[PDB]
């Protein structure tokens, strides 16, 4: 329904700083890269600029249940 | 003198005899001896430029690390977004290197044993034409487009009954270039461990845009397309992950510029909505169950090895031929052939062809017989 | 612990799983005789 | 005469020259096959999986634990039988590749394969010759009579599964073509490729069909693929679907692309319309064959 290009827009028509990532790369091979990866993006974003962060594909890091056994 | 010259010559030949073993010996020596400074072997890849000197690297292992260069390796050339490789005691940047190759696509880059063109195939041609109007006319020909000013179609999907003319165009269409062709099951890309099925499919489109003519295909998509899940299992998770990453890597902030991507499933009542959609796949092709016509056409190009006296109405068996796949009439020549394989007959008989028929008829009462139709 | 992997022609050199921690190839030792050794088992083995 | 006299003076001298060259060669192969065992007998050899071969001649490898890693010398090997996606042996030190490794194939894809060669005879089956007979000429002779297929010239026929009521009968008929074959044979259980591990079956699937390849006059059968071949369905929030993975790439790898005349697949269950009828489609199997009930003088041929 044009949920990716309204970002599009704004990406292109912003004045100010923007960044985006594809919302599942916070998986990575080895143990607690992930914790740097948005911690670094969002440190990046503080110091930057006014800018603002895109992030899609929310179900692919935000579910219902879990199990701590995996 | 004669015996003289002939010792003279036995003996040279006797000491360059070994002087390839010699050029061996000197280059295994060498190989040791390197091998002895060789051992500058681990990998990583460079985040940011803190000073000309100072760098900021990450092993592919785990940790970053803090890590300078020699004084001629060309530092401004070391952007953000390269491979390089380092020391371990010194731990030290010696050499840029090139994008990977990651031998998991190179396993499936040019294996291609199949050669098989157009005229194997048969009774679907409007539907090969309708293919090559994606698939070949704008690689070769882009202009009429921006003639008439709209993009070419991203990608088109095959559906239908199972074993209906879809790998044949695809092993068909295979045999046209066999260097812009990649090709995936949907079933190796999964594997036990954290993410890496998304790694692996990600370095792939990077090589599809590393190459700018690629054409991608995955078959039997069903293993990764799915419908949804309420988080069931666990690995439903992670599947689903690289499902979405896949959508999002096919149309996401991204000109996918001349990468096609023609799919195959069996049966698309088990697909995602999302993937099915008209902006990801764009035109939908059915393979419907081989007309008269064509189940004639399909079995006179099976008709190609046979050795018999030749009194034979292909009519018949083609009337009596109904709801008949695109390969059972192979099979149905391969039975026929193997009565005439009993009884001594090198040639077959014109009857053994009708019974055969008879021969899959039963054979295929008990199918599930499930259209299973796009939605 | 360890497991075994895959056998070899003539001199022993065996492969060897441990758990997860690596996968390779030695001749262990020779105080008994090379027969014991089947695909499917778990000797004890060193690190070095 | 002083022209041949000088002439086969010099031949002497450049013979005892040529002589104490070849020696200290020979010396120097010593020291170099020193070097080399001395560089090889560190048996530890830590395995890698090569990955690239670079030209700027140089090559990258990837570890047993879990490292990339890039070498400008290759080494020892010579590189034109290397090629990517081998798996060869390392130094532990120097993380320099030594050897060759032949394959790599699981443990329980290697305790597969007919080690007791299990002994019966066709006599012990009463009542069913036609069954027999065309499991026989569906088999065997694609196996013993190539040239039969080849002169007339058809592919052979690929693919029998055998049906009916589990007292009927089946099994023991693996166990005589078993017995009257000398070839390979493999045999699987229904779901010994279901495991939790994402794709261990897939894994299993490929690792038994490569072996598979491995032994060219070879026959594979599995029994009970019921468990398996249940049909794929559409549904929410619950569903298996590690067994539409594992039936996927096993429909795939025996028909679907490169196609391959060499392993024959045989495929016993009790029911059929639990079997997807993407595995029973065509060609994927051939022959469908029922065991009817012992009719009258069966029972009494069987007691
Ligand atoms: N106003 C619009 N409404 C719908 N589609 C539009 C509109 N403007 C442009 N499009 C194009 O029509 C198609 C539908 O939108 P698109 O495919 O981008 O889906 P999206 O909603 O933007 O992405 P997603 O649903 O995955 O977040 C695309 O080719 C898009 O670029
Ligand atoms: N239209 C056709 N003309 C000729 N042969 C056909 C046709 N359709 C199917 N076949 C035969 O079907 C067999 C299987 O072909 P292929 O592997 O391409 O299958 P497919 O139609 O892509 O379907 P599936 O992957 O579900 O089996 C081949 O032996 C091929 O000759
Ligand atoms: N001549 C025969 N005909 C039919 N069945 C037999 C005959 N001889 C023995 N049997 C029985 O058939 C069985 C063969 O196993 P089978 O039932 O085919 O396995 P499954 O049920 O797993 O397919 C044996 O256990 C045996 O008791």
């Amino acid at each position: 329904c044009g949920k990716t290009m309204l970002a599009k827009a704004v990406a292109h028509h912003t004045t100010a700083a923007f960044i985006r990532v594809v919302g599942s790369e916070f998986v990575q091979k080895y143990l607690g890269e992930g914790p740097r990866m948005v911690r670094d993006v969002f440190r990046l974003a503080k110091e930057n600029a006014p800018a603002i962060i895109f992030i899609d594909e929310i179900d692919a890091i935000a579910t219902k249940r879990f199990d701590a056994q995996t | 003198k004669l015996l003289e010259h002939k010792e003279i010559d036995g003996r040279l030949k006797e000491l360059r005899e070994q002087l390839k073993e010699l050029t061996k010996q000197y280059e295994k020596s060498e190989n040791d001896l390197k091998a002895l400074q060789s051992v500058g072997q681990i990998v990583g890849e460079v985040l940011k430029q803190l000073t000309e000197e100072k760098f900021i690297v990450k092993a592919t292992n785990g940790p970053r690390y803090v890590v300078g260069c020699r004084r001629q390796l060309d530092k401004s050339k070391l952007k953000p977004g390269t491979r390089v490789a380092l020391d371990m005691t010194t731990l030290t940047i010696m050499r840029y290197l090139p994008r990977e190759v990651d031998p998991l696509v190179y396993n499936m880059s040019h294996e291609d044993p199949g050669n098989v063109s157009y005229s194997e195939i048969g009774g679907l041609s409007e539907q090969i034409r309708e293919l090559r109007e994606v698939i070949e006319l704008p690689l070769t020909n882009p202009e009429l487009f921006q003639r008439v000013g709209i993009i070419p179609p991203k990608g088109c999907l095959l559906y239908g009954p199972p074993g209906t003319g879809k790998t044949l165009l695809a092993r068909a269409v295979a045999s046209q270039l066999d260097c812009n062709f990649l090709k995936v099951v949907s079933s190796s890309i999964v594997d036990k461990y954290i993410g890496e099925s998304a790694r692996l499919i990600r370095e792939m489109f990077n090589y599809a845009r590393d190459h700018q003519p690629c054409i991608i295909f995955m078959d039997e998509i069903d293993a990764i397309g799915g419908r949804r899940f309420s988080e069931g299992t666990s690995a439903d998770r992670e599947i689903q992950r690289t499902l979405m990453e896949l959508l999002n890597q096919m149309d996401g902030f991204d000109t996918l510029h001349r990468v096609k991507m023609i799919m195959a499933t069996n049966r698309p009542d088990t697909l995602d909505p999302a993937l099915l959609r008209p902006g990801r796949l764009d035109r939908k092709i059915h393979i419907d169950l081989p007309n008269e016509q064509a189940r004639l056409d399909i079995l006179k190009i099976h008709a190609g090895p046979i050795t018999k006296h030749g009194e034979i109405d292909y009519e018949a068996i083609v009337k009596l031929s109904d709801g008949f796949n695109g390969a059972d009439l192979r099979n149905v020549c391969t039975e026929a052939g193997m009565f005439a394989i009993r009884a001594d007959h090198d040639f077959v008989v014109q009857e053994d062809f009708m019974k055969a028929v008879r021969k899959v008829a039963d054979s295929k009462k008990l199918e599930s017989k499930l259209d299973y139709k796009p939605v | 612990c360890t497991k075994i992997i895959n056998a070899d022609s003539e001199d022993p050199k065996y492969i060897i799983n441990v758990k997860q921690f690596a996968k390779f190839v030695v001749d262990l030792s020779d105080q008994v005789a090379p027969t014991d050794i089947e695909e499917g088992m778990r000797v004890g083995v060193d690190r070095n | 005469r002083t022209r041949l006299l000088d002439s086969e003076i010099k031949i002497m001298k450049s013979e005892v020259l040529r002589v104490t060259h070849e020696l200290q060669a020979m010396k120097d192969k010593i020291k170099e096959n020193s070097e080399k065992i001395k560089v090889n007998k560190t048996l530890p050899y830590l395995v890698s999986n090569v990955i690239e071969l670079l030209d700027v001649k140089c090559a990258v490898i990837k570890t047993s634990t879990r490292q990339t890693y890039f070498l400008p010398v290759i080494g020892l090997v010579d590189a034109e039988k290397l090629k990517p996606g081998d798996l060869v042996g390392v130094n532990k030190d120097s993380y320099l590749i030594l050897e060759t490794l032949p394959t790599e194939y699981d443990s329980r894809v290697k305790a597969m394969e007919v080690d007791e060669r299990p002994t019966e005879q066709y006599s012990d089956i009463g009542g069913l010759d036609k069954q027999i007979q065309e499991l026989v000429e569906a088999i065997v002779l694609p196996m013993n009579h190539k040239e039969k297929f080849e002169n007339l010239g058809i592919q052979p026929p690929k693919g029998v599964l055998m049906y009916g009521p589990p007292g009927t009968g089946k099994t023991l008929l693996a166990r005589a073509c078993a017995a009257q074959t000398k070839a390979t044979f493999l045999k699987l259980a229904g779901p010994q490729l279901v495991q939790m591990f994402i794709g261990d079956g897939a894994k299993l699937v490929r690792d038994a069909f490569a072996l598979a390849k491995e032994k060219a006059p070879s026959i594979i059968f599995i029994d009970e693929l019921d468990a398996i071949g249940t049909k794929r369905f559409d549904s929410e929030k619950a569903g298996d679907r590690e067994v539409q993975r594992t039936m996927l790439e096993l429909l795939n790898q025996l028909d679907g692309f490169q196609p391959n005349t060499q392993v024959k697949v045989i495929a016993a269950t009790n029911r059929v319309d639990i079997l997807d009828p993407a595995l029973l489609r065509s060609g994927r199997l051939d022959r469908k064959i029922e065991f009817p009930m012992p009719n009258e003088e069966a029972r009494a041929r069987i007691m």
